[PDB]
């Protein structure tokens, strides 16, 4: 895969109808051009892709790992 | 969101992934979509 | 490695001062045992290493994530 | 706040891991550190 830091997405496009329970873990990256993007390795060896950091399950993840 | 100093992309790089899942976006921490296939 | 319910945690404890900058991104994992985990893993090639999920440039970076 | 049910240990087990880097707790969201050494 070539890249550059120009134009640096993890994805450009983040997934919403992604089950939490699904994934085996959450990776955030924070690239120039995207805010942010997790992106979670699916079970089983499927793949990993990317879910929306202001998706419903992530909301209550961030804001609870945060404090609350 | 916002031109801010962040880090630096070492390992994974990445430029362009792309998305399923109905790839959508904006918060979805409040809406109401009950299971309805009509 | 057996990790049932007894004992499984990613970290021991988690490390605050822990440079933002020195970091490639942030992995989270939550355990049956252990609240929520964040581990990073430190630039180029040293190890991972746990960051407190209520450090300050975790709790903005988990607040601009989720939408601020 | 509870634990709820976690995913499944595949890529990632673990029952030991890090902690140095002044290994400390809670939010450190305010900090005030006004000179530390005396």
């Amino acid at each position: 895969k070539p890249v550059s830091l120009s134009y640096r997405c993890p994805c450009r496009f983040f997934e919403s109808h992604v089950a939490r329970a699904n994934v085996k873990h959450l990776k955030i990256l924070n690239t120039p051009n995207c805010a942010c993007q997790i992106v979670a390795r699916l079970k089983n060896n499927n793949r990993q892709v990317c879910i929306d950091p202001k998706l419903k399950w992530i909301q209550e993840y961030l804001e609870k790992c945060l404090n609350k | 969101m916002e031109g801010i100093s962040i880090y630096t992309s070492d390992n994974y790089t990445e430029e362009m992934g792309s998305g399923d899942y109905d790839s959508m976006k904006e918060p979805a921490f409040r809406e109401e979509n009950a299971n309805f296939n009509k």
